[PDB]
């Protein structure tokens, strides 16, 4: 892991690192070669699936080959997909088990066996021959394709003697490779699957939809009795967050309308706000597009309070215009009342909006991981407030295009008269409260993030290093079957080891199980997340 | 025309194009000719058959001058299946028996000699009398590791067959290109005529697609852009007109004058013998502003 | 357009072998490069060419720098003696002057 | 640039033909359509 | 140590676009435990059995 300073271009860093990679490729062992990691961060893993076999026809080797040589090359062509990494399954190999007894009998060393194996698995060049006008290019076979080809390999050839084949010395079979990572579905049994990784800073919903459509159109060419069962996707969480935010904003606008109808005796001045609050937000997002600053869940949660802070200027303008246009009635060209009445409160609101906008620079100040996580929130808030200031300055045409208060004033006036007669006492009580506020400050701890929950869970046990390859599968199956017994879990996908990617570096004892939970409408009476865990 | 009529030379599909435009076309699309059809898919036989059918149907359009499809399976091979049993009976690996064709019947390089700054390669191969015909290969003298004399037919079966000469793949999928040449008729006319013809008298096959490429793709892109570009121009004109007359009436009055400009422009285009292209689109987008300016002057006075 | 050429030499290998072992892993790998519009590619009896044409408004050198990384990433899978070499800094339309 | 016959004159002639064609029809008609419609509008 | 007991890759079979490794190893009976490694047969360059 080569870690650079803060604020460097990831492509610049990748190029700098690769610049010195070529000098080392010539010093490593013969067979090994170093590879650069993907272009994704820890937020890269977006989609995961498993190749289930609802029959006893295809073994794990067939599913692993299907994932490696068919699905991997079909899911990489997606534009914004960094890589699709396989996990689980078995990698077929051709095992040539030698016999020491026969080695001693025929007197042959392992070096000559290796040399004979290396000189029988290629094809030769066929440079065109000078035939008649029709030019012909030669081609010679020689590739290994069956076990009978392995058996007929000449190890030692003796003049006027009998040659020694590989079958007289060894036994060739097909078997499994040494597994470095095993995945599994529900306690049912083991499976093989894939993991889709997203390029740094791209749209996850679009690529998820694209890969789902690709898998849907490709499901036809799959063998008989093979299914692709998804096990994780961010689209669900993102859609839930977007729906929650939209609902909250709609409820806020409905509340604004209800208040305008209640306090102003059924006038549609509410529209003046319903059209001025969204517009402001628009401006913000536009600015966001000019400096990247992708929208996370926090920048999306902040606008619910941004609009609540913005509505004050609109309400003040509407209330003052109503008051002035009602005062005029005592004594449509003659609606200079709506514009003079507006400008007598305009500048104060403008400067107030300006101060509330500029009071957020201490949140651009902090940089590092805090700035990286909380930046977008403060930026969207500031831009929204600036847009709100501009609109409020130009919210006059929308203002001209479109009881219970006496109780309030009757309750307010005597209290005011009683307070004005004791100003020093009022300031004293204010200072006393400001001082008393020092009690909870020292009784409350400081925490960097809240815990934000997701609809899924991840089980990871701390273990010990020593572990075999079969005991790992046994433990994985046991844990999966135990987790699947809870009445709320819907699907469990366990994985012990790595997933053939540079981002996964888990040993064969580290087990990571993704657990999908049923929808909240089906869990149980009560049974919150804490009780589930 | 004179060049095409003077150099017939049966055995060639003549094509004449400017250098810069031809190379830009080959760079942006890959098809040298102005019009081209790509047959995609996964099976080589189906793609070849479909390309043959399309090529045979295209040369009946009255405007087309010639049509030629690229063949995928147009390569002749001399397959030498090296039997491993026989090759082992004489005690010689596969490499030892194919060295008699990779170097003797071949001539692959072995090294390079330096002379000051220059460098020149070395070759090694048998005489010419041993690569005359397949029957001359079956009689190739083989010196086995047993210091024995045998032929090449005792250890391998050599035959002649057909197969791919070159595999062209676009976006990791095999494709076959069909070059069309039409110099007398219009471009869009012959394109539409070919579309109708290959959609009427030729049936598709599952797993293969047909796509028109070359100048037609760029033409369609530019056409869509120009089609969606007019509203912006009209809106800008109307805004700047209200900015000057401060009334919607006069603005619409003088903005209703561009249709006459378009009529006159298209009439002159028809009269001069020019065709509708991106240049004419730019001309119209520019003429709108001049018409608006004249209207502004008239109405202001 | 912005085009990058990858020419690989596989001495004496039928078009199908060079297309399976050389051109396919390159054409499928270059399609993941940031900004790659299309990836054409064809293999002959001894060679394999791959043309990567990028999107509009892309730096002619950023594209080469990004193709080098994926070239390194795919080099570990190519055959023993095969080595993919980058193309020159010009294109087909760059043939300015010719003499005899 | 419309009657031009040289190097690269094709594109310029094609861009100029529509404008010369329209600057003969739009003004000749405007001369009579602007006063008519304006008189109609003033009433 | 690396070939008879380890079982290192010594080549790859090509099956189209795929590539499957090849192995070379002794039987399981000769590499089960340390007491089995202490008895691993070895053939010296001069064809001596130790």
């Amino acid at each position: 892991y080569v870690i650079f300073e803060d604020g460097t271009d990831p492509y610049w860093a990748r190029s700098r690192v690769l610049e010195y990679l070529n000098q080392v490729q010539g010093k490593l062992p013969a067979g090994v070669s170093a590879e650069l990691g993907p272009d994704a961060t820890g937020v890269g893993w977006i989609y995961e699936y498993a190749l289930v076999d609802r029959s006893g026809k295809h073994d794990l080797a067939d599913l692993r080959s299907l994932q490696d040589w068919f699905l991997k090359y079909e899911l990489k062509t997606i534009p914004d997909v960094a890589e699709v990494a396989s996990v689980g399954g078995v990698v077929k190999e051709y095992q040539v088990v030698i016999d020491p007894q026969r080695l001693a009998q025929y007197g042959i060393s392992l070096a000559e066996v290796k040399s004979a194996l290396d000189a029988s698995n290629q094809e030769a060049g066929g440079s065109s021959i000078e035939l008649a006008e029709a030019e012909y290019m030669v081609r010679a076979s020689g590739y290994l394709q069956t076990l009978d080809d392995f058996n007929h390999i000449v190890l030692k050839a003796s003049e006027n003697g009998v040659p020694v084949y590989l079958r007289d010395v060894a036994k060739v079979q097909i078997g499994p490779e040494m597994r470095r990572g095993i995945a599994e579905l529900n306690g049912e049994g083991e499976v093989a699957g894939g993991v889709v990784i997203l390029r740094s800073g791209k749209n996850a919903r679009e690529v998820i939809a694209a890969v789902k459509d690709k898998l849907e159109t490709l499901k036809s060419s799959l063998p008989e009795g093979v299914e692709i069962v998804t096990t994780y996707d961010r689209s669900q969480l993102i859609d839930r967050a977007i729906d929650n935010l939209s609902g909250k904003l709609l409820e806020e606008f409905i509340v604004v309308a209800v208040v305008c109808a209640l306090f102003l005796w059924h006038v549609r001045s509410a529209l003046v706000a319903i059209i001025s609050l969204p517009l402001g937000l628009c401006i913000a997002f536009i600015v966001m597009h000019f400096q990247g600053l992708n929208a996370n869940i926090m920048s999306l949660g902040g606008i619910a309070i941004a609009v609540g802070a913005m509505v004050d200027a609109a309400i003040v303008m509407i209330e003052n215009a109503h008051k002035r246009l009602e005062e005029w009635q005592h004594q449509k060209t003659r609606w200079q009342v709506i514009t003079d009445a507006s400008v007598e409160v305009g500048p104060a609101l403008f400067i107030s909006l300006l101060i509330i906008t500029l009071s957020f620079i201490p949140i651009f100040t902090l940089e590092g991981q805090e700035g990286r996580l909380f930046g977008p929130l403060a930026f969207t808030k500031t831009y929204a407030m600036a847009g709100a200031a501009l609109l409020a300055i130009v919210v006059i045409p929308i203002l001209m295009g479109y009881p219970l208060n006496r109780f309030l004033i009757r309750v307010y006036h005597p209290l005011l008269l009683k307070v004005l007669h004791w100003p020093k006492t009022t300031l004293l009580v204010a200072a006393l409260s400001v001082l008393t506020v020092l009690w909870p400050l020292n009784k409350v701890g400081g925490e960097f993030l809240p815990q934000i929950n997701e609809g899924d869970l991840l089980y990871m046990p701390s273990t010990l290093p020593g572990i075999s390859a079969a005991e790992a599968a046994s433990m994985l199956q046991k844990t999966d079957k135990l987790i699947m017994s809870v009445p709320e879990v819907a699907r469990v996908f366990g994985k012990t080891g790595k997933a053939e990617t540079a981002t996964d570096s888990a040993p064969l004892e580290m087990v990571e199980t993704t657990i999908q939970l049923k929808p909240q409408e089906q869990w149980r009476p009560g049974m919150t997340m804490d009780k589930i865990i | 025309e004179e060049l095409d009529n003077t150099v017939r030379l049966p055995g060639l599909a003549n094509l004449w194009v400017p250098p810069i435009r031809n190379r830009i076309d080959m760079l942006s699309t890959g098809i040298k000719s102005p019009i081209g059809i790509k047959v995609s898919g996964t099976v080589l036989a189906d793609i070849d058959a479909m390309a043959e059918q399309i090529e045979e149907v295209a040369r009946t359009v009255p405007g087309v001058a010639s049509a030629l499809a690229e063949r995928l399976e147009g390569g002749r091979y001399i397959n030498v299946e090296i039997n491993r049993e026989k090759a082992a009976r004489y005690g010689m690996t596969v490499a030892d028996v194919q060295l008699f064709v990779t170097s003797a019947v071949g001539g692959a390089m072995v090294g390079e000699t330096v002379e000051g700054i220059a460098r020149y390669p070395i070759n090694l191969r048998y005489p010419q009398s041993w690569r005359d015909s397949p029957q001359a290969l079956r009689q190739l003298p083989i010196l086995t590791p047993m210091k024995q004399q045998i032929t090449l037919a005792d250890v391998a079966d050599i035959k002649v067959s057909t197969g791919p000469s070159m595999l062209k793949t676009e976006n990791a999928r095999p494709t076959s290109w069909i070059y069309i040449d039409a110099r007398d008729r219009d471009m869009v006319s012959v394109v539409h005529d070919l579309q109708k013809a290959i959609a009427e008298k030729v049936q598709l096959k599952p797993g293969t697609s047909v796509a028109f490429s070359g100048q037609f793709e760029l033409l369609e892109r530019a056409n869509h852009k120009l089609k969606l570009m007019v509203p912006m121009t009209l809106m800008i004109i109307f805004v700047l007109l209200y900015l000057a007359f401060r009334r919607v009436g006069e603005a619409l009055l003088i903005i209703s004058s561009v249709p006459f400009a378009l009529v006159g422009g298209i009439w002159l285009l028809w009269w001069m013998g020019f065709h509708l292209s991106v240049a004419t689109g730019t001309g119209f987008i520019a003429l709108a502003g001049v018409a608006a300016e004249f209207g502004v002057v008239m109405l202001m006075y | 357009d912005v085009q990058v050429i990858i020419k690989t030499s596989y001495p004496g290998q039928a078009p199908q072998i060079v297309e399976n072992q050389v051109t396919y892993p390159l054409t499928t790998t270059m399609l993941s490069v940031p900004g790659a519009k299309t990836v054409r590619g064809f293999s002959q009896f001894g060679d394999s060419y791959v043309y990567v044409i990028f999107e509009d408004g892309t730096d002619p050198y950023w594209a080469r720098s990004r193709v080098l990384e994926y070239l390194n990433q795919v080099q570990g899978k190519l055959p023993a003696g095969v080595s993919a070499e980058l193309g020159p800094d010009a294109t087909g339309v760059g043939w300015i002057y010719e003499y005899a | 640039i419309l009657w031009g016959t040289g190097a690269g004159s094709e594109v310029m002639s094609r861009i100029a033909a529509p404008m010369i064609g329209g600057m003969i029809t739009a003004p000749l008609l405007s001369l009579f359509i602007i006063p008519a419609a304006y008189k109609l509008m003033w009433l």
